[PDB]
RNA sequence: GGCCUGCU
RNA sequence: AGUAGAAACAAGGCC
């Protein structure tokens, strides 16, 4: 036989006497009051004498209620992608080779060569920051050391450049400062604390709408190569694979699977480039293989990125690169758009139009840019948006046809009677068929994961919740709310600077002025 | 449950207007027949057919419980039964219009 | 021989000899968890990180006298640095790779024998006949249902005492079991797994999954049965429906 | 015409293509300094949220705390930590009533746990603040520390094995008056009372990262060893209680979530007449840790704890009473960088109470001028309220006490009220004949709520009639909506290692269109990008491919060499199988018949090198921490190959003064092989006893010797070379 | 210039 | 410069 024994003595009964309520002395004496306490009706006491200014008013929610979002103003909004999306140019060589099959180097001189009027480079339009001179020494360095590699017996797999001046300053080298103790620097006046605070304010641009107009509309290629799956053997299987061959039928020649590639393929040999070449600059072009119509596979060359030093440690360091692509966009038409970019004039070209034939000027859009390991993992995993979009899609044609006992995908993608509103033209709302819907959803995901920011997380949740408030109005249940003012706060909080939230923000003002009604 | 009456149809002159009303007993849709053919989409309520879209408007008044179609600028094409139709299935007998 | 020799080696240097002397049994688990390695946050992050070094991965030190330290073109399999906190060594995936193709082979027959309840699934599917599929809604309901097909009948502790008399018939301690059910249960996975040396820690968390019960809360649509619930997935949708009869029935 | 993916919703009901409102196809939010500043603020506001309450100076640790119990009323709808000790307690006696007999058997269950539990049991958790380095390290090694600081002290009754022992000797250290710890740079100091008393009692706090849905990050708290198994046996208890509570929504998943809210919603509008109006109200409750005190749940565990033995009661209450002196550290620290100069400086935490305040900024100078005060010993007393859901289950069981009291019985008038709370969240329906009645009821509840301690967030509430509604991130229309965008994160290559990911993802797959209702082209659709990345990521490829790689070459020889090629892993360069219908079947069984077997033997061989097996529980155990949730674990169907490799460790421990805790990793697991050979039952059932390691392991020997002379290899000369082998070892060990 | 580490 | 956003990266430490 034995009891157990916890004794509460010594300094820890002490404490436990200065952990009571307020009006007593010991724990010994709590719990005696506690054993002999029993309701006896004193929430009741306290409501009653409590003030009634304490309260939860439901204010009603009608349809002139809700007012616009009010959007920031200041300087208009910038780029912020790590590459072009509307403004991108390809040169191609037409080869039979896969996506990964091949090798960097040779496909990029191949492409290149395949283009003729170089010109001798000029600037164009200024980072107006940096040293647009050392832009251009880095573009006539790139061409060179390609040369160089063009002469020689084989072309290596990943080649590295010299450190100069030039994309030193660029990559922003040796600019850290130095880390010392806090003892041996105390008298410093400019000693401070690092700059936080509130992201500049910047009002919307036009810019962003038509770019994800131009990333919703279909191309003259297929940018998805599947792999392979299991022979399918059920006939849901078979209806399954019918539905997905629709789909990829449908967002294949899109200009967001083109842009899914082109940032999976490019965060994919960064990463790579900085976990194996940490200490020297390397050269990575930017390559992209499609098929055309004709069934010929392609390969095609936006530009070229030098990674810099990436000695990465946590994943919110930072590895910086530079960042060259070829376009015809002259930049003097939207330089709000281009703060950041500095742009040269490298040559002409020459497509084929019945207006005898254009010979555009070609620009060489040229930054300095960076990342980091998280990025580049979540950039490299762009492929969940065609997951995202055609799971919505898919979603909508089960919804509709476990109303008709009949599988419903075949008419909805040809007959095309059935239309959702997918934008707004001045004459109205314009509805598209539902292949429409899917390059929509797809180009939003996207855009949500190429310009990923905390604005919009919190502007997607808090204005969630503002769409759900305004689906109960328009759907008779007599929404309710405690204080709308606060949530129109905190919707309003989230909107600083990010094009993409901005934008996001006016389609949600859109979209209450043409309900509620 | 839902039973239907249709009302205001007749022959009327080409470019003239008429105003269709279905009385009833959910959604509403529109719909006509002509005499040698099958079920022709019109309306829905809101949604417009691509051969009389502009002319013709659908609208309803849940507290007269009517839905009601104002067809304009009528062409000899819409000559046919025009039927009323409720949906969670419920089908009117038709109004008869005549254009010409 | 061996055992008690590595043994006397250790306690023959002072460091590992006070940790032999004073460390009590029970706190043999603590010691053996102490680790200055944190676990992994963002594990995906960090994988398609290190894949990009070489020797990524980690391996016994035996592997540095069954694998050359190079290949044919001279691409290295495996490095002599040990891990961080381990004597094992550091190696590249290639290593894993030649191991496949000309590493040393052996009688994989019994893998399906320890592998009951995989097998089992892939025969069970392997001749079912399917049906078809019938477009109508499925109004779902959420029930608690046993996922595991082959449970014996037993929970996590009832069968741990047979895992233990059927792989470790030693350390049972004062239990003997007195179920008769559990009596012919330890005789065949006795026999069964006779010599079986694939390992005895895998040998028992198999055992463990195959006979005990466990059970999770689902939503479903018909079915209801063991067998029809790890299929879950391909008869049941948001609004279709896949007939499905399993090999076994 | 320009495209617009919101007016979509003009067509589909929001909650029908709520998806498409998640973007979580980007990265998440990540901080990137310290966290002192959040530390800061949140202290200063939950000390100014209960600034009305009334101040003392602990005499053991000296530091000031606020006691806003039974302080006055609140008159305005901020946010208040003003709790009332006898409405509480009303509030758990009608808790009891509504359910007799609940507390009584909750418990009888933790009080047998509690005299049953091991020490070992604290092991099984994550990172810990060890107070001997004043760092946090795996809950493992800060207990080992912990336990051989007490040994060298004198406290050595947790020699006994037992969880309850531990914590004797951990009360038992705070009355002693010279502690010694050991830190290296080894160095042998003292601690006094007040300073382990402080160490005990502190938290260590960080910045939360991957958390998706808010503009601005927050800060955790993390605390020691000693706290911890009270924590445990008070969860313990509230996991009982809330158990028998079918209002409570937190120790279940989320399916079970979804039918009780179902159910409670049935229940609540199919029950009600036509003469009776039915609301929903999802409400978010603002500040909801830094509201809730410690001393009340004392009180209610005090009341729960009634009639019931003296020593359980004791030991139950330890926690809120170690709660309410809690001290919480600062953080990190501050770092400061001069252009002119161009350098950079890291300055501790510490240093805040002494450190002058010219290089902090406006916002950061009134936060430490406020916070100041509170600061002892370089940490920060946080007396007032709970700092981030330590007590989880307790304060569930608090909203759940609020939810009952309005049954109608209570509530004396037509109006009532029911729902589901899980902390910080919580769905209300409440019913009354007029909306008169409706905002009665709701005014009531929220008034009762403030009387409790309890805010209700009115920025992110609402009410609309029954039918529709949110409950954490679950949308109710007539029936649940599957989402899948919470999920989308979860899609990719888990990281675990070769099979371990192709299961998970396989799996992951399976899951999802079980429960989130993903399609079945969209499956197949996932399972191909999964492939690809997969492939892609491993350097694995077809290997009929051209695709030049670090693995390309092996992977092409494999290939060539294999005559059934399609019996090869898509780890080895093999073709994928797997289909809708494949989705429950590991890739090793599924590929078993069309494998050569050559091939075959060498990828399932017992004998290689790369496949490493520590324990029963991390068998086939992958913790993935999802989205917008709490860190969890899954079982994933693998079979042990020589893929099922683990990867390189950190090895950054080389360059720091705790250099030598790799050389103590290296000597106990040396150590624990030996052990397991010794025992081979060693892992799945970790070994009991009072004994040492060299007593079993050479008597062992011994017997297993004769034994395996009286059949087997052993010869006489082998069996007495070990019996006087044996010997040496005793007469070394002997000195 | 030479060598060490990349979640400690 | 650049990335990024309530604090950081733009390599660290050891000789």
């Amino acid at each position: 036989t034995i009891e157990e024994r916890f004794e509460i003595t010594g300094t820890m009964r002490r404490l436990a006497d200065q952990s009571l309520p307020p009006n007593f002395s010991s724990l010994e004496n709590f719990r005696a009051y506690v054993d002999g306490f029993e309701p006896n009706g004193y929430i009741e006491g306290k409501l009653s004498q409590m003030s009634k200014e304490v309260n939860a008013r439901i204010e009603p929610f009608l349809k002139t209620t809700p007012r616009p979002l009010r959007l920031p103003d200041g300087p208009p909004c910038s780029q912020r992608s790590k590459f072009l999306l509307m403004d991108a140019l390809k040169l191609s060589i037409e080869d039979p080779s896969h996506e990964g099959e091949g090798i960097p180097l040779y496909d990029a001189i191949k492409c290149m060569r395949t283009f003729f009027g170089w010109k001798e480079p000029n600037v164009v339009k200024p980072h107006e920051k940096g040293i647009n001179p050392n832009y251009l020494l880095a573009w006539k360095q790139v061409l060179a050391e390609l040369q160089d590699i063009e002469n020689e017996e084989k072309i290596p797999k990943t080649k590295n450049m010299k450190k100069t001046s030039q994309l030193k300053w660029a990559l922003g080298e040796n600019m850290a400062p130095e880390k010392v103790d806090f003892d041996d620097c105390k008298d410093v006046s400019d000693l401070k604390q690092y700059d936080s605070d509130e992201p500049e304010l910047r009002s919307l641009a036009s810019w962003i709408q038509s770019e994800f107009n131009k990333a919703c509309e279909l191309t003259d290629s297929s940018w998805i190569e599947l792999d392979e799956i299991g022979e399918d053997v059920a006939p849901i299987e078979h209806i399954a694979s019918m539905r997905r061959n629709y789909f990829t039928a449908e967002v294949s020649h899109c200009r967001a699977t083109e842009y899914i590639m082109k940032g999976v393929y490019i965060n994919t040999a960064l990463l790579n480039a900085s976990c194996a070449a940490m200490d020297d600059f390397q050269l990575i072009p930017m390559i992209s293989k499609c098929r055309t119509k004709e069934g010929r596979r392609k390969t095609n060359l936006y530009g070229f990125i030098i990674k810099g030093r990436s000695h990465l440690r946590n994943d919110t360091d930072v590895v910086n690169f530079v960042s060259m692509e070829f376009s015809l966009t002259d930049p003097r038409l939207e330089p709000h758009k281009w703060e950041k970019y500095c742009v040269l004039e490298i040559g002409d070209m020459l497509l084929r139009s019945a207006i005898g034939q254009v010979s555009r000027p070609m620009f060489l859009y040229v930054r300095t840019n960076g990342t980091s390991k998280i990025k580049m993992k979540w950039g490299m995993e762009m492929r969940r948006c065609l997951l995202q979009s055609l799971q919505q899609i898919e979603s909508m044609i089960e919804a509709e046809s476990s109303v008709k006992e009949k599988d419903m995908t075949k008419e909805f993608f040809e007959n095309k009677s059935e239309t959702w509103p997918i934008g707004e033209s001045p004459k109205g709302v314009e509805e598209g068929s539902i292949g429409k819907v899917c390059r929509t959803l797809l180009a939003k995901s996207v855009f949500n994961s190429l310009y990923a920011s905390p604005q919009l997380e919190g502007f997607s949740a808090e204005s969630r919740k503002l769409l759900l408030i305004v689906q109960a109005l328009r759907d008779n249940l007599e929404p309710g709310t405690f204080d709308l003012g606060g949530l129109y706060e905190a919707i309003e909080e989230c909107l600083i600077n990010d094009p993409w939230v901005l934008l996001n923000a006016s389609w949600f003002n859109s979209f209450l002025t043409h309900a509620l009604r | 449950q839902v039973q239907l009456q249709e009302s205001g149809g007749g022959l009327v002159q080409a470019g003239g207007s008429l105003r269709l009303s279905c009385a009833a007993s959910y959604t509403m849709g529109w719909f006509r027949q002509a005499p040698g053919k099958e079920r022709e989409f019109v309306t829905a309520i809101a949604n417009y057919a691509d051969s009389v879209k502009g002319r013709f408007t659908i609208s309803r008044d849940n507290a007269k419980n009517t839905a009601y179609l104002q067809m304009n600028s009528l062409k000899p094409e819409d000559t046919a039964v025009y039927y009323c139709a409720g949906k969670t299935d419920y089908w009117g007998q038709g109004t008869q219009v005549t254009v010409s | 021989m061996e055992r008690i020799k590595e043994l006397r080696d250790l306690m023959s240097q002072s460091r590992t000899r006070e940790i032999l002397t004073k460390t009590t049994v029970d706190h043999m688990a603590i010691i053996k968890k102490y680790t200055s390695g944190r676990q992994e946050k963002n594990p995906a992050l960090r994988m398609k990180w290190m894949m990009a070094m070489k020797y990524p991965i980690t391996a016994d030190k035996r592997i540095m006298e069954m694998i050359p330290e190079r290949n044919e073109q001279g691409q290295t399999l495996w490095s002599k640095t040990n891990d961080a906190g381990s004597d094992r060594v550091m190696v590249s995936p290639l290593a894993v790779t030649w191991w496949n193709r000309n590493g040393p082979t052996t009688s994989a027959v019994h893998y399906p024998k320890i592998y009951k309840t995989y097998f089992e699934k892939v025969e069970r599917l392997k001749h079912g006949t399917f049906g078809p599929v019938h477009f109508r809604n499925q109004v779902k309901i959420r029930r608690r249902v046993d996922i595991n097909p082959g449970h014996a009948d037993l929970s996590a502790k009832e069968a741990q005492d047979v895992i233990m008399e059927v792989v470790f018939p030693n350390e049972v301690g004062a239990r003997i079991l007195t179920s008769e059910s559990q009596l012919t249960i330890t005789k065949e996975k006795k026999e069964e797994l006779q010599d079986c040396k694939i390992s005895p820690l895998m040998v028992a968390y198999m055992l463990e999954r195959e006979l005990v019960r466990k059970t999770r809360f689902l939503p479903v649509a018909g079915g209801t049965s063991s067998v029809y619930i790890e299929v879950l997935h391909l008869t049941q949708g948001t609004c279709w429906e896949q007939m499905y009869t399993p090999g076994g029935e | 015409m320009d495209v617009n993916p919101t007016l979509l919703f003009l067509k589909v009901p929001a909650q029908n293509a709520i998806s498409t409102t998640f973007p979580y196809t980007g990265d998440p939010p990540y901080s990137h300094g310290t966290g002192t500043g959040y530390t800061m603020d949140t202290v200063n506001r939950t000390h100014q949220y209960s600034e009305k309450g009334r101040w003392t100076t602990n005499t053991e640790t000296g530091a000031p705390q606020l006691n806003p119990i039974d302080g006055p009323l609140p008159e305005d709808n901020e946010p208040s930590g003003y709790a009332q000790t006898d409405c509480v307690l009303e509030a758990m006696a009608f808790l009891e009533e509504s359910h007799p007999g609940i507390f009584e058997n909750s418990c009888l269950e933790t009080m047998e746990v509690v005299q049953q539990t091991r020490v070992d049991k604290l092991t099984q958790g994550r990172q810990t603040y060890d107070w001997t380095l004043n760092r946090n390290q795996p809950a493992a090694t800060a207990l080992a520390n912990t336990i051989e600081v007490f040994r060298s002290n004198g406290l050595t009754a947790n020699e006994s094995g037992r969880l309850i022992d531990f914590l004797k000797d951990v009360m038992e250290s705070m009355d002693k008056e010279e502690m010694e710890i050991t830190t290296h740079f080894k160095k042998k100091q003292r601690l006094n009372k007040r300073s382990y008393l402080i160490r005990a009692l502190t938290l260590n706090t960080m910045t939360k990262d991957a958390e998706r849905g808010k503009l601005k990050r927050r800060a955790i708290a993390t605390p020691g060893m000693q706290i911890r198994g009270f924590v445990y046996f008070v969860e313990t208890l509230a996991r009982s209680i809330c158990e028998k509570l079918e209002q409570s929504g937190l120790p279940v998943g989320g399916n079970e979530k979804k039918a009780k809210l179902a159910n409670v919603v049935r229940k609540m509008m199919t029950n009600s007449q036509d003469t009776e109006l039915s609301f929903t109200i999802t409400g978010d409750n603002t500040k909801w840790n830094e509201n809730q005190n410690p001393r009340m749940f004392l009180a209610m565990i005090t009341y729960i704890t009634r009639n019931q033995p003296e020593w359980f009661r004791n030991v139950l209450s330890i926690a809120p009473i170690m709660f309410s002196n809690k001290m919480a550290r600062l953080g990190k620290g501050y770092m400061f960088e001069s252009k002119s100069m161009k350098l950079r400086t890291q300055i501790p935490a510490e240093m805040l109470a002494s450190i002058d305040l010219k290089y902090f900024n406006d916002s950061t100078r009134k936060k430490i001028e406020k916070i100041r005060p509170l600061l002892i010993d370089g940490t920060a007393s946080l007396s007032p309220g709970m700092m981030m859901g330590m007590f989880n289950m307790l304060s569930t069981v608090l909203g759940v006490s609020i939810l009952n009291l309005g049954q109608k019985r209570y509530t004396k008038t037509t109006y009532w009220w029911d729902g589901l709370q899980s902390s910080d969240d919580f769905a209300l329906i409440v019913n009354a004949p007029n909306h008169e009645g409706i905002q009665a009821g709701v005014d009531r509840f929220y008034r009762t709520c403030k009387l409790l301690g309890i805010n209700m967030s009115k920025k992110k509430s609402y009410i609309n009639r029954t039918g529709t509604f949110e409950f954490t991130s679950f949308f109710y229309r007539y029936g649940f909506v599957a989402n899948f965008s919470m999920e989308l994160p979860s899609f990719g290559v888990s990281g675990i290692n070769e099979s371990a990911d192709m299961s998970i993802g396989v799996t992951v797959i399976k899951n999802n269109m079980i429960n989130n209702d993903l399609g079945p082209a969209t499956a197949q659709m996932a399972l191909q990008l999964f492939i690809k990345d997969y492939r892609y990521t491993y350097r694995c490829h077809r290997g009929d491919t051209q695709i030049q790689t670090r693995r390309s070459f092996e992977i092409k020889k494999l290939w060539e060499q294999t005559r059934s090629k399609a019996g090869l892993l898509v780890s080895d360069g093999g073709p994928n199988l797997y289909n809708i219908r494949n989705l429950h079947i590991p890739e090793v069984c599924l590929k078993w018949e069309l494998m050569d077997e050559d091939y075959q033997g060498r990828l399932c061989n017992p004998l290689n090198p790369f496949v490493s097996h520590k324990e029963i529980e991390s068998v086939n155990n992958a913790v993935m921490m999802p989205a917008h949730g709490p860190a969890k674990n899954m079982e994933y169907d693998a079979v042990a190959t020589t893929h099922s490799w683990i990867p390189k460790r950190n090895r950054s421990i080389l360059n720091t003064s705790q250099r030598g805790i790799l050389e103590d990793e290296q000597m106990y697991q040396k150590c624990c092989n030996l052990f397991e050979k010794f025992f081979p039952s060693s892992s799945y059932r970790r070994p009991v006893g009072i004994s040492s390691m060299v007593e079993a392991m050479v008597s062992r020997a011994r017997i297993d010797a004769r034994i395996d002379f009286e059949s087997g290899r052993i010869k006489k000369e082998e069996f007495a070379e070990i019996m006087k082998i044996c010997s040496t070892i005793e007469e070394l060990r002997r000195q």
